[PDB]
């Protein structure tokens, strides 16, 4: 898919790792400030596990960015770096899937 | 305190 204004971030964070509202909290506001590096963010999801259950895309990061260029360039600036020492893989998300924040 | 690595992805 793509390009879009939808970044997907995957293999950066464990479900544990998301449980924590203080460690929650932090992971967002780093991938915030990452990802402002590249554009205006107009929104982040990260989906949280719920009654101990990995939800529908539990394990990602969504970013939105207010252009196509602006995701793209935050696109190459992030991906094959690592965060917390895992190595970061993106793809372009629908932004109807995302309008409709179906997540798989 | 970030948890990115300062790694430009070019240099990956």
């Amino acid at each position: 898919l793509g390009s879009t204004e939808v970044l997907c971030l995957m293999n950066m964070v464990l479900p544990e790792e998301l449980l924590d509202d203080e460690e929650y909290e932090e992971i967002v506001e780093d991938v915030r400030d990452e990802c402002s590096k590249y554009g205006l963010v107009k929104s982040i999801e990260i989906p949280r596990p719920v009654d101990g259950v990995e939800v529908p895309g539990c394990g990602k990061i969504f970013v939105e960015f207010t252009s196509v260029f602006d995701c793209q360039k935050a696109m190459q600036g992030l991906t094959g770096r690592k965060f917390a020492n895992r190595v970061v893989v993106t793809k372009y998300c629908d932004p109807d899937s995302y309008h409709r924040r179906d997540f798989w | 305190k970030s948890r990115w690595d300062e790694t430009p992805a070019s240099q990956m």
